[PDB]
Parts: structure tokens; sequence; C-alpha cells
């Protein structure tokens, strides 16, 4: 399927236009909406909300579509001590010790 | 952008950010054992049986109407729990409500209990319209793959990556490919690709390449304006 | 004209509920005029044809009296 | 890709042009289509503004219209007077005269108050929002500090043997 | 046995004490499993509001007087009163003060009627609050690991042994009375931390309490014993003898 | 007796224990069967629920699918009290003592 050029943008954004005299006196108070319809758009709510259950769950969801994302899934969920699947590292401790035990040989 | 400047704006008579026990003149007073004779009170301890048996109920009821579907199952639960544990996180201390904030939160989720059970609540209705339209938009990915075709997902992906090897292969002086690149690389995709999809594109020039396609436009014939006049 | 008239108001209630049948069933906001429509549609109903038919029978003693009285006294 | 399911429940009282419950956004709609759209003008300026003596004249020629009509006006005028006195002095007050008397009752302007500070956020929500999610941006690259520091071990163990 | 009951098949024992914040009754019946969409009927028929309320609320009302209907065939309940207000009806007509002395000892009844019929709910947390400060029950039991298997409280038809209780042997009583107002029930009881298991057998009877007219406590526990089972220890508990409760305090003997 | 899986109807079917083995085994896979449990291979007899991510509603759709397997109706003032995997185990085995010896469910 075609691409166009990479480096250019629309043609919406390219495309202008100016005005002249006389001018319309008319000022639009409102964006017509005569069609109902918003499709392929996602909801502007979820804006600001912070990490929750939502984000590891929807990443199985995702990891699961590739094979090495179904390794790491299955390997969390079963052989990692941790009463949470938000995990949040505020620490190396766990990171600095799994090295000191593997570049001893 | 826009603060609020008022330093009173969060002020109430029974303090900052009340919003849990507001002020007014019939407050709640102390009963004396030795000097009342009778009263007329519907406060009990009920509450909390009542909390569990109406997530039971809501989760069960609810479920009746997901045809097994395991993952909207999973995904209801989720959201179901952020409706129960709105009194346990919010700002408002809600073990000071003026009467008893566990009564009022427990008849509060009763009357959405009542709609579930009717299968009537809005929040029934929006999640067979969202996932019929996601189990619909699965379909037809499923569709193109059956026929050995190229998902536009997948041409995305593909197309992708393909541009981050080319942008890494010139990027020697630096070797840090952070997230913040990858990300422009990619909304400038979308944002072509977005715009190819009301206007698809024909030839070379891509989606959303043609000039002519902004000027001067009438409508058709078979469908003229509907709801004004034209001139 | 009376008569023609309030029963194209009932049907118009009529169709009022058949417009929109869909809330007046399910939502249980809506489950007194679901109930309770019937019954007034039956009462609205029993005061149009009362009314007729009560005329109705007026006429008839009238038309049948000015008969019979009058060749008594021809 | 496994197969994904046909299709969810579907309610067979629920559609989108008899929606089931109810909310004040679609009565928007049906009163929208009701008015109709925005009535955009064309031209360079207003119609009223082009037709002054034109829109003179009919003003004029209902008002003889009218006139011509009621030949009891004047017993309308009489009939008219008594109310005209009387709502006038009683609500003068409350209309008006708060504005330089004993008190202002500055209820209603309060509500124009706060919805003009309303109507500046919303004109800067994207700012605001832009700045909150920046935030909240600066703590997600900060989490994800950790997986660029792990990349690189394998690195640090072949040149360290 | 609890009196008020419907066809819902959770919480038993609490149907008469939650108080919904309902508008009207669900659809359905609480779901012991997640159902099919054709299992339940959409749209349930016209009327529905008030066959619920029917048979939810007036049906199971009627069936709890019908279950003790043998406490208030008293010969006050059952000739005094409906006489009373047979010998005021003859006069309803020659003034206003006849129809309410007619009217009257017909309220009576009806307050005597609903009193008497509910299910005799003793003060749990009293209870409850006295078996956790036993050292043999606080040892396989806990209120954070107890669950309730069984429960089961009624009042006792009749007057009891006129050996034990010589005090309903009063003429005067039984006129107004007829059983002793007194309750027997069990609770059987275990704890999944323990793996132990009791049943928490009660007798209770009505005690004045510090004043002249009043009763003190409607059920008093007079007798109060543990059977505590255990994996391989069976245990007895007397929190509350009745050799030696009955000694020390005596019936209250109700009237109206 | 029939619920739809995935939008197929399957026939429900009915697990009947009655050995402490059984018990235990099902337990586990129920645990683990949840998609919210985590270390589900450190999950053991011993474990506290709230160590694996699991809170009070997380209790109360663990007790509905035990009702779902094996027929149960438990009330809601038990529910509260299944915190450890223990719990479940010995709720268990004090219904199956129960209906063994007064024949009929406990109270609900
Ligand atoms: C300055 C001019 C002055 C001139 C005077 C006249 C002014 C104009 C009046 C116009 C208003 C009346 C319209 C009459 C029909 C006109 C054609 C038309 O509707 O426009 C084209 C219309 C399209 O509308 P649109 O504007 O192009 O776009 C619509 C929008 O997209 C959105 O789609 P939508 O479907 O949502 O839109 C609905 C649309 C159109 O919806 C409709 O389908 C119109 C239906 C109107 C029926 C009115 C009640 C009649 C009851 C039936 C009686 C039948 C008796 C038969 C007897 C023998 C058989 C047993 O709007 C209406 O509903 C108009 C209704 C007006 C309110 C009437 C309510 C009266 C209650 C108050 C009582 C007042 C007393 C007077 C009552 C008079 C009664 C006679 O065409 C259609 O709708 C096709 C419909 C095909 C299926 C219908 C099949 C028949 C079903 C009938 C209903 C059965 C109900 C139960 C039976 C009750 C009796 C037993
Ligand atoms: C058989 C022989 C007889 C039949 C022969 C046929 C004759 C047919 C006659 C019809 C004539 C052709 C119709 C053309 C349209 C109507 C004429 C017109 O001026 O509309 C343009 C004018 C706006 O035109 P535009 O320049 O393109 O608008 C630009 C801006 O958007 C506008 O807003 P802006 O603020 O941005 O710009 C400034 C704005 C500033 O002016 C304004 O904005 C006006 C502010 C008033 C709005 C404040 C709220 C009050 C109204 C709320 C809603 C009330 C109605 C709904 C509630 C009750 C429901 C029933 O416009 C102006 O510069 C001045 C406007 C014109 C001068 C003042 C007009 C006074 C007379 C017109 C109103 C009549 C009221 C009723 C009296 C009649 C007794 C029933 O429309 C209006 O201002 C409202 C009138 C809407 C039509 C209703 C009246 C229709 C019949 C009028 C006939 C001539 C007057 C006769 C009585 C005179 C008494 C002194
Ligand atoms: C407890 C309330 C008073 C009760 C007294 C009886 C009623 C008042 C009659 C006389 C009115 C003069 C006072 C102006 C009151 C204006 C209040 C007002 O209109 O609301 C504005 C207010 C917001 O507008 P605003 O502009 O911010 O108000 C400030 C004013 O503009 C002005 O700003 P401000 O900060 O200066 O206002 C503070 C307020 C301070 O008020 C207080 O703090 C109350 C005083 C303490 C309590 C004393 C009463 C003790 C009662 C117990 C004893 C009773 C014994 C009875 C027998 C025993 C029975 C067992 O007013 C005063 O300062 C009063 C001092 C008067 C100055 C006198 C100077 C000498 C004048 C000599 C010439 C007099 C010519 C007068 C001509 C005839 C009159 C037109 O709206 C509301 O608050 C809505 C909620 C309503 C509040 C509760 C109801 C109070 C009555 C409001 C009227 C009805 C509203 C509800 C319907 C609304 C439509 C649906
Ligand atoms: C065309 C289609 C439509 C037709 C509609 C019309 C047809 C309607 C039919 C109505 C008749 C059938 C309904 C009742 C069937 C029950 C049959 C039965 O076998 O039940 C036995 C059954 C015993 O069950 P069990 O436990 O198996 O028995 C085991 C042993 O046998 C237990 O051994 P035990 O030794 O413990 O004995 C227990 C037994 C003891 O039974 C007795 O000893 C009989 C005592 C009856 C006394 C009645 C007279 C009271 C006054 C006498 C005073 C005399 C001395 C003073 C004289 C002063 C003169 C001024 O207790 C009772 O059963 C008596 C309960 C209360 C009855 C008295 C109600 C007084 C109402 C007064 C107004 C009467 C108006 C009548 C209508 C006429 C005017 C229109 O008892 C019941 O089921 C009770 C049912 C509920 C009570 C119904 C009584 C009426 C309540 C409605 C309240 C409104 C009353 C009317 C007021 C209207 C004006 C405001
Ligand atoms: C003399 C001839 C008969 C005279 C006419 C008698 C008519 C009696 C019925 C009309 C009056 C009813 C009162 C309505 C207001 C109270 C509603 C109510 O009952 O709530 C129940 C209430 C329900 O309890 P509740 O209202 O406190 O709430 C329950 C608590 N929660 C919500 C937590 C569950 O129960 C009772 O009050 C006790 C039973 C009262 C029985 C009511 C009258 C039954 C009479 C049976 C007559 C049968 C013969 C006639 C018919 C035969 C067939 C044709
Ligand atoms: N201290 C109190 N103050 C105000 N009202 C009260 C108080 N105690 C009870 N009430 C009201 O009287 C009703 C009966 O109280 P009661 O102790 O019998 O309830 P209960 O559920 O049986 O308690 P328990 O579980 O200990 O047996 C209560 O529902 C309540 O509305
Ligand atoms: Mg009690």
């Amino acid at each position: 399927l075609q691409w166009g050029s990479l480096a250019e943008r629309p043609m919406v954004d390219r495309v202008m236009s100016t005005s002249t005299w006389p001018v319309p006196y008319y000022q639009r108070l409102f964006k017509a909406y005569p069609i109902r319809e918003k499709k392929d758009k996602m909801s502007l709510l979820l804006s600001d909300i912070d990490i929750d259950d939502t984000n590891w769950y929807q990443a199985k969801d995702f990891l699961r579509g590739s094979f090495r994302g179904r390794q790491i899934v299955d390997y969390v969920e079963n052989n990692i001590a941790s009463n949470t699947y938000i995990l949040i590292q505020q620490d190396v401790a766990n990171m600095a010790k799994a090295y000191v035990h593997d570049i001893c040989g | 952008g826009y603060k609020i400047r008022n330093k009173s704006i969060f002020w109430t008579r029974a303090g900052w950010k009340n919003n849990w026990h507001p002020k007014n003149f019939n407050a709640p007073r102390p009963s004396y054992g030795e000097f009342t004779m009778g009263i007329r009170c519907r406060n009990d301890h009920h509450s909390f049986l009542r909390y569990v048996q109406t997530y039971r109920n809501m989760s069960r009821h609810c479920k009746q109407y997901f045809l097994g579907d395991k993952q909207l199952e999973e995904t209801f639960i989720l959201g179901l729990r952020s409706l129960f544990l709105v009194p346990y996180d919010s700002q408002c201390l809600t073990d000071q409500i003026k009467h008893g904030g566990e009564r009022r939160f427990v008849d509060q989720l009763d009357r959405d209990f009542e709609l579930i059970s009717y299968n009537t609540h809005p929040y029934q209705l929006f999640t067979y319209t969202v996932r019929n339209e996601h189990l619909a938009w699965k379909n037809e990915q499923y569709e193109k793959i059956q026929k050995g075709e190229k998902t536009f997902e997948q041409e995305l992906l593909d197309y992708l990556d393909e541009q981050v090897l080319a942008e890494k292969a010139k990027l020697r002086d630096g070797q840090n490919f952070s997230i913040e690149r990858m990300t422009e690389i990619a909304l400038h995709v979308f944002r072509k690709a977005r715009a190819g999809k009301v206007r698809p594109a024909q030839d070379v020039r891509g989606p959303d390449g043609n000039v002519n396609d902004f000027l001067e436009q009438r409508r058709p014939f078979e469908h003229p304006n509907p709801t004004g006049v034209t001139h | 004209a009376t008569a023609l008239y309030k029963s194209s108001a009932l049907a118009g209630n009529l169709f009022l509920y058949a417009y929109n049948y869909n809330n007046f069933t399910a939502n249980i906001r809506l489950r007194t005029m679901r109930y309770l429509f019937p019954v007034v549609s039956l009462a609205i109903f029993g005061n149009i044809y009362w009314d007729y038919r009560s005329q109705l029978v007026k006429v008839n003693l009238f038309d049948e009296y000015i008969q019979a009285r009058a060749q008594e006294l021809v | 890709m496994k197969k994904p399911m046909a299709k969810a429940y579907e309610h067979p009282y629920n559609s989108e042009h008899h929606p089931l419950n109810f909310s004040a956004v679609k009565i928007a709609e049906t009163f929208h289509d009701f008015i109709g759209p925005e009535q955009v003008s064309p031209h360079y300026e207003s119609f009223a503004m082009s037709r002054k003596f034109l829109l003179t004249f009919w003003g004029g020629f209902f008002v003889l219209n009218f006139g011509m009509a009621t030949v009891d006006l004047n017993w309308i005028m009489k009939s008219t007077y008594i109310p005209w006195i009387f709502w006038f002095q009683l609500m003068y007050f409350y209309v008006e005269g708060k504005n330089s008397m004993f008190m202002p009752l500055l209820q209603r302007f309060y509500r124009r108050a706060a919805a003009n500070e309303i109507f500046t956020m919303e004109a800067f929500y994207h700012e605001n929002i832009e700045n909150k999610l920046r935030n909240l941006m600066r703590i997600t690259k900060g989490q994800l500090e950790y997986w660029d520091i792990h990349t690189s071990y394998g690195e640090i163990r072949a040149d360290s043997i | 046995q609890m009196g008020f009951s419907s066809d819902n098949p959770y919480n038993k024992r609490w149907e008469y004490k939650w108080k919904h914040s309902y508008y009207t009754y669900p659809r359905d019946y609480e779901h012991t499993e997640v159902r099919k969409p054709q299992d339940s009927k959409d749209v349930p028929p016209i009327y529905f509001a008030y066959y619920k309320d029917f048979v939810d609320r007036w049906l199971p009302g009627m069936n709890m007087w019908w279950q003790r209907r043998h406490r208030i065939f008293d010969k006050f309940n059952v000739y005094f009163l409906p006489g009373m207000s047979l010998f005021f009806y003859q006069f309803a007509d020659l003034a206003l003060g006849f129809k309410i002395m007619a009217a009257f000892p017909l309220f009576l009844a009806y307050t005597r009627i609903r009193d008497k019929t509910l299910d005799p709910d003793f003060k749990e947390t009293y209870l409850r609050d006295m078996i956790y400060q036993n050292p043999e029950i606080t040892k396989y039991f806990n209120e954070e690991t107890i669950h309730v298997l069984d429960y089961e409280f009624e009042y006792l038809p009749g007057y009891l042994c006129p050996e034990k209780f010589p005090e309903y042997q009063n003429k005067t009583w039984q006129f107004f009375n007829t059983d002793t107002a007194q309750a027997e029930g069990f609770f059987k009881f275990g704890d999944v931390e323990s793996g132990a298991t009791m049943t928490l057998k009660f007798k209770t009877m009505p005690i004045p309490g510090k004043f002249r007219y009043q009763v003190g406590e409607p059920f008093y526990f007079y007798d109060l014993r543990a059977e505590i089972k255990c994996d391989g220890v069976y245990k007895e508990v007397v929190l509350v003898d009745e050799k030696e409760s009955l000694k020390k305090i005596r019936p209250f003997l109700f009237l109206i | 007796l029939t619920q739809y899986v995935e939008g197929q109807i399957v026939n429900r079917n009915q697990l009947t224990l009655k050995k402490q083995e059984d018990i235990e085994q099902y337990v586990l896979k129920l645990v683990r069967g949840y998609f919210r449990t985590t270390n589900k291979q450190g999950l053991n007899i011993n474990s506290v629920l709230q160590d694996h991510g699991l809170d009070e509603f997380d209790s109360i759709e663990l007790a509905m699918q035990v009702e779902e397997d094996l027929g149960y109706v438990i009330s809601a003032e038990t529910i509260p009290v299944l915190n450890k995997v223990k719990h479940f185990v010995n709720y268990i085995n004090h219904v199956e003592q129960f209906k063994a010896e007064n024949g009929k469910a406990p109270i609900a």
C-alpha cells in the first residue's frame, strides 16, 4: 500500500485561504454537527488518570499477542513474589543483587 | 493555563473542603438511656453485609448478559470494583458523613442493582454497545487474516519498524533512540494515516496527497442540503 | 364532531404510547404509565361512548313520540 | 489469531433513535434538529440593516393594520393604565432601584461571575490538561529508566570478561 | 423458624431486618449462579410491581401471623376485645364517641397480634460479647473466622411445667396470655481457622430489671450451653446454668 | 444447568469432593484461576490472599465461583471471613459435614 513521503504532512495542513474585501459579516456561533457519529476516536476522558489495574490488564492482553510476550506473562504471574501486578520500581535492590549472582561466573 | 485565584474557594462553614458534614442548625446530639422513653431511628448495623450481598448481586446479575465472554467478565469486575471502592479512596472523609456514610452508600448501590436486575442500567447498555463495536472490528481483522490479507494495523507496524531502522542507521553520534523520538515518528505516520481515511491514497502521492480535493466542491444532486437553505 | 374529535385524541394517546413503546415497557420509571394507561384509556372511551349512546337513545325516543303523537291529533 | 466472538448481547428495547434511558443529551439533539443548524448568512451586511426602509414600511403597516382593526384602542389604553402604574411601582426596586438604593441584591451577578470564570477555564482546557499530563509523563519516564539500565547489562558483562 | 420468608434464597435470617432502598422489587430473585439471557423474562408482565409487593411483603407477613397464630388466641383478644367492640357498635349512630370506643379495642387487638407474631429477636451483640469473653471458646473461635451454619429461635408453646415455673399458673395472666413468652433455640457455628464447630444452645425468658412495671430484658439467656467439637477433642462449656440462674431471677409475665 | 461459554451453550458440571486432598487441590486451582491472583506458584495452603493481590471483593468472586462448581448457597455472612486458602478448605469441610449430619444445606 502507498504511504507517500514521510517528510511531508497531510495536504489539509498545507492548503490555505486568504480573505478580501468585502467580507461576510456573519460570525460562526457553533460548529456544525449534522450527523451524530464520532467513530474510531478515543474518549477524551482518558486524559490524566494515574496508574491502576487497567494498565497491567491491558498489558497482558497486548503481550499475549506475541510469542515473547506470552512467556513474560506466564512467568510473572507464576514466579514473581509480588502482592500486586502494579509493579513500581523505587529501588535497584532486586536488580543489583540479581547481577552479582550472575556476574560471578 | 488558568488557575482559580480565590483562596477561599474551598471554604465552607464546616471547614476546608468539607463535603462530608455540612454545617446545619439541627445538629446531631447524644441520647441518654436513663432519660429516654422512646425513640424512632432507622439506623442499624446491617450495611456491611448488605454491601457484600449487593456486590454479589450486581456482579452475577450482569454476567447473565455477557454470553460467557471471559475478557468482558474480567473487565466488568475491574469496573465494578471502581464503583465499590469510591468510599475507601475518596478525599471525602466517608467515615465522618452526617448520618452514617455506610448506610448512604449501601442504599445508593441498591438503586443501581434494581436497574441492573431489569437489564436497564445505563452501564449495561453502554457495555453491550462498546463490546459489539469491538467484536465487529476484531471479526473484520479475523476475516482479512483468513484470506491471507494484511490488516491495516499490521501494515502500520511493519511500516513503523522500517522507519526506525532508517532513523537509527543515520544516528551514530548519539545512540539513545529514546521513547520520545519513537513516539513522534509514529504520531507523524498516524496523522497522515488518519487524514487518509477520509481521503484515501490513489497514487504515489500517498494518503491525502491531492490538492484538487480542496478546490471548490458542491453537494451532489442526489443529496442536497437537507436542513437549511443553500442560497 | 365531538365524539370524532375525542376519539382521535384518544387515538393520539395510543400513538404516543406506541411511538414510545420501548420506554413505557422496559424503563421501570414509567411503570405507572404502563400499568394505568389502559385504565385511563378505558375511562376515556367510556365517556366518549356513553355520551354518544345516551344521545342516540334520546333522539330515538324523540322521533318515535312526535310520530305517535301526531297520528293521535290527526 | 483466535477466532473472536460473533457478537455481544443486543438489547431488544434500546435503539439510537429511541434510547431507553433519559438524559439532557438526547433532548439536546432533538432540540437542534428542530430549530435546525446555525443559519449562516453569506452576505456582507445583516438583513435588518440593509432593509431598514422596507422593514419600517411593514412595521408601520402592521401597526396601522392593528390600529385600523381596533376601533376601541382608547378603551384598551385606559384599561391598561392601572396595571402599568401598579406593576412598575411595585417592582421598581427589585429591578433597578436596588442598584443605587438600600440593598444591592447581587445574587444574579454572582452567577455571571462564576460563569465567566468557568468560561475562561474551558478556554484554557488544553493548557491545563497538558500541564497535568506532563507531570504524569515525568513519572512514567522515571519508571522506564530501569529497563534502559538492564538492556546494557549484557554489554557490561561482555566487556567485563 | 423465620416467619418472614420469601422465595429469595439468600440471607434468610436477615430478610425481615434489611430495609432496602429499592423503589420496587428486583425483576428476579437473587441468582444462585450465572444464568442465560433466556432464563429470565425480559420486560416482566404488566402489574409486576404490584404482584411482587403482595408475594414479597404482604404474603410472607400473613404467613408470619399464621405460623404464630397460637400466641394470639387468648380470652382477651378473642372474647373481651371483640365483645367490647360490639357493645359500642350498636350505638355507633348515636354519637361519634361510640365509633371510637368500638374501634379502639380493634386497634389494640391488632397491636398485640402485631408484636406477638414477630420473630423473637434477642440482643445478638450481647450474646457474641458474652461468648468472646470465655477463654475456652476464644481458643477455637474468633469473630474474624466464625461463620453461621444454622440458626433456630422460636417461642415455646403453651404453659411450661408447673413445677419449674409456677408463675404461669396465674388465672389473671392466663386471661391475656396463651403462651409463656419464652423462646428456645441453638446456633451451629464453625471456625475456618481452627476447623472447630460448636452448637450453642440457649433458652431465654423475659425478666424484670431495676424498675417496677417495665420489663428489664425480654430475652434473658437463663441457660447457655456450648458443645464444642474439634479434631479429636469434644468440650462442653456451660456459660449460664439454669439451676443457678432460676434461683436468682424469675420470669416477667407480660400482660397486654 | 447450562451456561454460555464464549458464546456457546455448555452444560455445567458439579463436583463432589468428599476428601481432604481433593479440597486443597480444588481451592488452589480455584485461586490460581482468578485473573487478579499474583504469585500463583508461591500459593500454598497457608497463603494469605492479601499477599497475592486479593481484597474483600475478590473473596466474593471466589466464593461466587465455589457456588458455581459445588452447588453451594453461601450466605453473605460467611464470605467476609474467607481470607486464606485454609479458610476455604475448612469451610468446604464444614459444609460437607453439616449435610452428612443434618441432611440439609446450611442456612443461606
Ligand atoms: C400549516 C400546515 C397545517 C396543515 C395541518 C397538518 C399539519 C401537519 C401535521 C403533521 C403531523 C402528523 C403527521 C401525520 C402523517 C404525516 C406523514 C408523516 O408522518 O411524515 C412522513 C414520515 C417521515 O417523517 P420525516 O419528517 O420525513 O423524518 C422522520 C425523522 O427522520 C424521525 O423519524 P420518526 O419516526 O421518529 O418521526 C416521527 C414523525 C412521523 O411519525 C409518523 O409515523 C406519523 C404517525 C402519525 C399518526 C398520528 C395518530 C394517528 C393514529 C392512527 C389512526 C389510524 C386510524 C385508522 C382506522 C382504520 C384502521 C383500523 O413525527 C410524528 O410522529 C408526527 C406525529 C404528530 C403528533 C401527533 C400526536 C397526536 C397526540 C395529540 C392528540 C392531538 C389530537 C389530534 C390527533 C389526530 C389523530 C388522527 O413518514 C413516516 O414516518 C413513515 C411511517 C411508516 C410506518 C408507519 C405505519 C403506520 C403506523 C401508525 C402508528 C400506529 C400507532 C398506533 C395506532 C393508534 C390508533 C389505533
Ligand atoms: C396581507 C398583508 C400582510 C402580510 C404582508 C407580508 C408581510 C410579512 C412581514 C415579514 C417581513 C419579512 C420577514 C423577514 C424577517 C422578519 C423581519 C426582521 O426584522 O427580522 C430580521 C431580524 C434579524 O435579521 P438579521 O439582521 O439577519 O440578524 C442578524 C443578527 O443575527 C441579529 O441579532 P444581532 O444582535 O447580532 O444584530 C443586531 C440585531 C438587534 O436586534 C435584535 O436582535 C432584536 C432583539 C430582540 C430579541 C430579544 C429577545 C426577545 C425575543 C425572544 C423570543 C420571542 C418570540 C418567541 C416567544 C413566543 C412564542 C410565540 O438586529 C438589528 O440590528 C435590529 C433588528 C431589527 C429592528 C428591530 C426589530 C423590531 C421588529 C421585529 C421583531 C418583532 C417582534 C414582535 C412584534 C410583532 C407583533 C407580534 O430578526 C429579528 O431580529 C427577530 C425577528 C424575527 C421574526 C419575527 C417577526 C416576523 C415579522 C416581522 C415583520 C416586521 C415587523 C412588524 C412589527 C414591527 C413592530 C415595531
Ligand atoms: C435573618 C435575615 C433577616 C430577617 C429579618 C426579616 C427580613 C428582612 C426584612 C428587611 C430586609 C432588609 C435586609 C436586607 C435583606 C436582604 C437579603 C436578601 O434579599 O437575600 C440576598 C441574598 C444574596 O444577595 P446579597 O446581595 O449577597 O445580600 C446582601 C444584600 O444585598 C446587602 O448586603 P448586606 O451584607 O448588607 O446584608 C446583610 C444583612 C444582615 O442581616 C442579618 O444578619 C440579620 C440580623 C440578625 C438577626 C436579627 C433577627 C432576629 C430574629 C429573631 C427575633 C424575632 C422575634 C419574633 C417574635 C418571637 C417569635 C417566637 O442585611 C443587613 O445588613 C440588615 C441591616 C439593615 C440596615 C438597616 C439600616 C437602617 C435603615 C433605616 C431605613 C429602613 C428602610 C427599609 C425600608 C423597608 C424595607 C425594604 O440571597 C440569599 O441569601 C438567599 C438565601 C436567603 C437567606 C435566608 C432568608 C433571608 C431573607 C432573604 C429574602 C428572601 C430570599 C428567598 C427568596 C428568593 C427568591 C425565591
Ligand atoms: C360471595 C363471595 C364473598 C363472600 C364474602 C363473605 C364470606 C366471608 C367468610 C368469612 C368466614 C370465614 C373466615 C374465617 C374462617 C376461619 C375458620 C377456622 O377454622 O379458623 C380456625 C383457626 C384455628 O386454627 P388452629 O390453630 O389449627 O386450631 C387449633 C385449635 O382448635 C385452637 O384451639 P383454641 O382453644 O386456642 O381456639 C382458638 C380459636 C378460638 O375460636 C373460638 O373460640 C371462637 C371465638 C369467636 C368469637 C366471635 C365473637 C366474639 C365476641 C363474643 C363475645 C361474647 C361475650 C360478650 C357478649 C357481649 C355482647 C355485646 O381462635 C380463633 O380461631 C378465633 C379467632 C378470631 C375470631 C373472632 C373474630 C371476631 C370478629 C368480630 C366481628 C364479626 C363479624 C362477622 C361478620 C358478620 C357481619 C357482616 O383460626 C384461624 O384460622 C383464625 C383466622 C383469622 C381470624 C379470622 C376472624 C376474622 C378476622 C377478620 C377481622 C375483621 C372481623 C370482621 C370485622 C367487620 C366489622 C369491622
Ligand atoms: C371483614 C372482611 C375483611 C375486611 C377487609 C380486610 C382488608 C385487609 C387488606 C386491606 C388493608 C391492608 C393494609 C395495607 C397497608 C399495609 C400493607 C401490608 O399489609 O404490609 C404487610 C406487612 C409487611 O411488613 P412491613 O410493611 O413492615 O415490611 C416488611 C419488612 N421488610 C421490608 C424489611 C421486609 O406485614 C404486616 O403488616 C403483617 C400482615 C398484615 C396482613 C394484612 C391484612 C391481610 C388480611 C387477609 C384477609 C384475607 C381474606 C380476604 C381476601 C380473601 C380472598 C378474596
Ligand atoms: N442506641 C440506639 N439508638 C437509637 N436507635 C436505636 C438504638 N438501638 C436500636 N435503635 C433502633 O431500634 C431497632 C431495634 O434495635 P435492636 O437492638 O433490637 O436491633 P438488632 O439488629 O436485633 O441488634 P442485635 O444484632 O444485637 O440483636 C433498631 O433497628 C434501631 O432502629
Ligand atoms: Mg436482635
